[PDB]
């Protein structure tokens, strides 16, 4: 396993490298978009993401590592979280807005859709409250694609899979700490501060599944288009 | 399911 | 304006928590084993009404709680209250393999689960996550530390004091670690730990408050009215 | 209006 033989700077390195791109929408200021027109160039772009965030997914340290069986699962459970915390890390300097993409910045006043627009605009407003730093969010965002799932996968060979993701999670944390020491914080501040960093993924879990049951009603009006992929990545949660 | 293709490249 | 809370010694919030604690209810007394919805989630609405009203005087007796305005003590407990019957469950649980002890006269296992429709899913997370404790060996004082965590942080953002406290009850956790013996490394390695724990946590209570949801929609067991608006809150 | 409401007082 390479995953486990890297250091601290080569993991927030590889990381980083691996970062996904920033993708545009299809908006357009001069024609009218409808709630569901609206809605179509999220669902266009998500789908489009979620392209790139699978191959991103085979870049973070030991995921490779898995079965193919435990990568699916991963990726099925955590997708929307990964999503999210994306979207909240593109807005966190636009306070009051959603950056969806470079040609797309709402705010909450442009369908049932405010509710969990509101959490996303709080997410970002504590990033922004914290200056949460792109190191950190990369460890963040990889900690969501490897614990999301960890706990809804036998045998004790698939035990020894589960415990494989321990050790990539915990490595992960001493990223973290190594950041934050680096920083100039003090023990205590380190260790407030990657309680403030993982208690977000408790929020952005909260977010994931109040959005996927927005997504299953979406499906069942059959009224905005949803991609294959998106389609079967919904019905892994089985709502 | 086309998650597992993408993954298998 | 400034709240005792903060004022408190480590030591001295590990007290306040513990002396805090609710108490571990018994179920009906009848030695059939449920397996039928009805009977089952009779006596699971039940027990939880009755926890309920524990956890609502528990959570006064949580340090900077009560500095909060009622409103905001409503917003937390309203979010909250799921994730804090379930852990508390797990926590139970912990010592009973397999099992969920829901109380001393009511150990089930998953058999019991899979004869009630979309149950048996929510019980094998709860039994993961009572392992994952086990294997762990997670400590009293820890959990407390833990549910006065989720009792703060679930509806935080969905609004500095709280911050602040949230950061205290931190240094708590820390600081029995450290009591404990554990190494500077395994201190932040098992906070990490614990804190990952609370995500899968908030991911159980969203599905059982859907569960819960169709429950009331089925309009079979009966809910009584503060467990319907605690389940209201969430729309 | 709540239960809660009422039981966070008492
Ligand atoms: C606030 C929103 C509410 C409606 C939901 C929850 C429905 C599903 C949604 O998560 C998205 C997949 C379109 C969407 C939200 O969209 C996103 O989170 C989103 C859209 C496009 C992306 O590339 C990334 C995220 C927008
Ligand atoms: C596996 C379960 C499935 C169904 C759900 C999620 C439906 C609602 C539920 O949370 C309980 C309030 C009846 C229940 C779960 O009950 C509890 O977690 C529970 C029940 C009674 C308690 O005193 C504490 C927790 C049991």
């Amino acid at each position: 396993s390479l995953a486990l033989s890297l250091t601290a700077d080569q993991m927030v390195s590889a990381l980083l490298d691996a970062e996904p791109p920033i993708l545009y929408s299809e908006y357009d200021p001069t024609r009218p978009f409808s709630e569901a027109s609206m809605m179509g160039l999220l669902t266009n772009l998500a789908d489009r993401e979620l392209v790139h965030m699978i191959n991103w997914a085979k870049r973070v340290p030991g995921f490779v590592d898995l079965t193919l069986h435990d990568q699916v699962h991963l990726l099925e459970c955590a997708w929307l979280e990964i999503l999210m915390i994306g979207l909240v890390w593109r807005s966190m300097e636009h306070p009051g807005k959603l950056l969806f993409a470079p040609n797309l910045l709402l705010d909450r006043n442009q369908e049932g859709m405010v509710e969990i627009f509101d959490m996303l605009l709080a997410t970002s407003s504590r990033f922004r409250m914290m200056n949460l730093q792109g190191e950190e969010f990369v460890c963040l965002k990889s900690i969501i694609l490897l614990n999301s799932g960890v706990y809804t996968f036998s045998t004790l060979k698939s035990l020894e899979e589960k415990d494989h993701i321990h050790r990539v999670l915990d490595k992960i944390t001493d990223t973290l700490i190594h950041l934050m020491a680096k920083a100039g914080l003090t023990l205590q501040q380190q260790h407030q501060r990657l309680a403030q960093l993982l208690l977000i993924l408790s929020h952005i879990r909260h977010m994931s599944n109040k959005g996927m049951e927005h997504l299953y009603s979406m499906k069942c009006k059959n009224v905005v288009p949803l991609s294959d992929l998106l389609l079967e990545m919904l019905d892994a949660h089985r709502l | 399911k086309i998650l597992h293709r993408l993954l298998q490249e």
